[PDB]
């Protein structure tokens, strides 16, 4: 119903440019101050920039002043972030948000956040993952429970998302944080614990998405 | 520029307890002081604006107080779902910089892990590499040791671990340890084992498989 | 939801106090009300947003700052909301806008505005008191 759709993120060579966009549906931007907030994986939130409703008051984090330019188009209900001279330190998930600051209290009780778009500043190439089953076995079954999963190997850059049975299977799922391997490529595993008796009456498929390489792998995980 | 600090860096409490979070400003804040809650894999959520006003839909158990340079966020009747990082932010004078956050952890009873071992798939083997995965599921506390044994020989430098954030419902952790070997190295040996040490286990638990079985 | 404007035109003499009003016509639903004025150009329209005596629609949303500029934004329990403009001048003449935003928390937002013209006069043709 209400959403802030972000785009323009992804892999970029250091020193190059990227333009992020954030568009609103369900509400109009015309009365509101809008902000960019970023977060490097496993780090704290960092305010990037803010702009009031009529583009008069604009602010920047010191580290982005001169390089980044915030703008907006109320008629397109869109907020923009032109990022020049990009550095590895700019690698982060970038959120756009309808939050306090240059708002004058209008409307501070109501917040709205985009889902975030990942920006990776690196000289390395895009690399799609290889998905391998983590097969449940008769000897590995414990207390009438079987564990099964998918190993998502050798991808760049982050992120990958994993769902099970097209999102129908959510309980008992653990998708581990990615690990940076010595090769410079990431790896992660996603696991699920199901009843051992449901191995012959249910199919288990992991759905692996890697948006940076336009990849989606659906891998059936069968007992073996 | 206004610089914010937060204390404590980490707070570990049992559900039902009261969490007292502090935010200090290097100079008087305009009360344009906000508190945000961020749970894993999600955008932050505004809890408090104007130092003491609750955002729409925020429960009464979250209360903001203070003025000038000393601000407090009180979470009464702490719930397991309250596991998150809580950030303060001043939005009155640019740059609207955030505080470093307080990580709120949930205390619970000791829970031993359920251990599972996975051999590498035949598909992965035809790429020249073998990944062996050991899973420690739903345990508490977070502290655990995973040792790899190949034909009863302890391994070194060929494993990496990853750990989930504390679960919002059961307050447990899960961990995966991945052993990476070349196909030739994997084909040279028979018994693959992962030995798990944890407070909930009186003796270490070993899970194993024989290659080609 | 709808917004009603009981009066389309307010003709006042200088020095008088006037109250412009609008009526909000009817779980996690809340309404935010405020005022602004059109720009002072050839065509007056509420699509144009300017502050009233330098007080923004954010400043006037539903006190001491408004009071310094001879303004008071107020509301009833019966949908009525208003702006009182004290010690009127010829300059206060123009199109005034009452804005209402309906917020269904993290779900939808709907906005409606009402408009009324304020004419402040001096000299022989000017009316006796606000009418
Ligand atoms: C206008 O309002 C002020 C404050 O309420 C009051 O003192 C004053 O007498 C009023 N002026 C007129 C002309 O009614």
């Amino acid at each position: 119903e209400v959403q802030l759709v972000e785009s323009g993120g992804g892999l970029v060579q250091p020193g190059k440019s990227l333009r992020l966009s954030c568009a609103a549906s369900g509400f109009t931007l015309e009365d509101y101050a809008m902000h960019w907030v970023r977060q490097a994986p496993g780090k704290g939130l960092e305010w990037v920039s803010g702009i009031d409703w009529n583009s008069e008051n604009i602010g920047y984090a010191d580290s982005v002043k001169g390089r980044f330019t915030i703008s907006r188009d109320n008629a397109k209900n869109s907020l923009y972030l032109q990022m020049n001279s990009l550095r590895t330190e700019d690698t982060a998930l970038y959120y756009c948000a309808k939050v306090p600051g240059y708002s004058g209290g209008w409307i501070d009780a109501e917040d709205d956040w985009g889902q975030g778009t990942m920006v990776t500043v690196s000289s390395a190439s895009t690399k799609g993952p290889s998905v391998f089953p983590l097969a449940p076995s008769s000897k590995s079954t414990s207390g009438g429970t079987a564990a099964l999963g998918c190993l998502v190997k050798d991808y760049f850059p982050e992120p990958v998302t994993v769902s099970w049975n097209s999102g129908a299977l959510t309980s008992g799922v653990h998708t581990f944080p990615a690990v940076l391997q010595s090769s410079g490529l990431y790896s992660l595993s996603s696991v699920v614990t199901v009843p051992s008796s449901s191995l012959g009456t249910q199919t288990y498929i992991c759905n692996v998405n890697h948006k940076p390489s336009n990849t989606k792998v659906d891998k059936r995980v069968e007992p073996k | 520029e206004i610089v914010l600090t937060q204390s404590p860096g980490t707070l570990s409490l049992s559900p039902g307890e009261r969490a007292t979070l502090s935010c200090r400003a290097s100079q008087s804040v305009s009360s344009y002081l906000a508190w945000y809650q961020q749970k894993p894999g999600q955008a932050p959520r505004l809890l408090i604006y104007g130092a003491s006003s609750r955002a729409t839909g925020i429960p009464d158990r979250f209360s903001g107080s203070g003025s000038g340079t000393d601000f407090t966020l009180t979470i009464s009747r702490l719930e397991p779902e309250d596991f998150a990082v809580y950030y303060c932010q001043q939005y009155g004078s640019s740059p609207f910089t955030f505080g470093p956050g307080t990580k709120v952890d949930i205390k619970r009873t000791v829970a031993a892990p359920s251990v599972f071992i996975f051999p590498p798939s035949d598909e992965q083997l035809k790429s020249g590499t073998a990944s062996v995965v050991c899973l420690l599921n739903n345990f508490y506390p977070r502290e655990a040791k995973v040792q790899w044994k190949v034909d009863n020989a302890l391994q070194s430098g060929n494993s990496q671990e990853s750990v989930t954030e504390q679960d919002s419902k059961d307050s447990t952790y899960s961990l995966s340890s991945t052993l990476t070997l070349s196909k030739a190295d994997y084909e040279k040996h028979k018994v693959y084992a992962c030995e798990v040490t944890h407070q909930g286990l009186s003796s270490p638990v070993t899970k194993s498989f024989n290659r080609g079985e | 939801f709808k917004v009603a404007t009981p009066y389309s035109l307010y003709v006042c003499p200088e020095g008088q106090n006037v109250t412009l009003t609008c009526r909000l016509l009817g779980h996690d639903v809340t309404f935010y009300k405020t005022w602004y004025r059109s720009s002072r150009g050839e065509v007056q329209t509420c699509s144009e947003r300017r502050p009233i005596r330098q007080l923004t629609f954010q400043d006037l949303h539903l006190h001491d700052l408004a009071q310094r500029h001879g303004l008071e934004s107020a509301s009833d329990h019966h949908g009525n909301f208003s702006i009182t403009m004290r010690n009127l001048t010829l300059l206060d003449s123009g199109l005034y806008c009452c804005l209402v935003v309906e917020i269904r928390h993290h779900h939808s937002e709907h906005r409606v505005h009402g408009a009324m013209e304020l004419q402040v006069q001096t000299g022989k043709d000017a009316p006796s008191n606000c009418v």
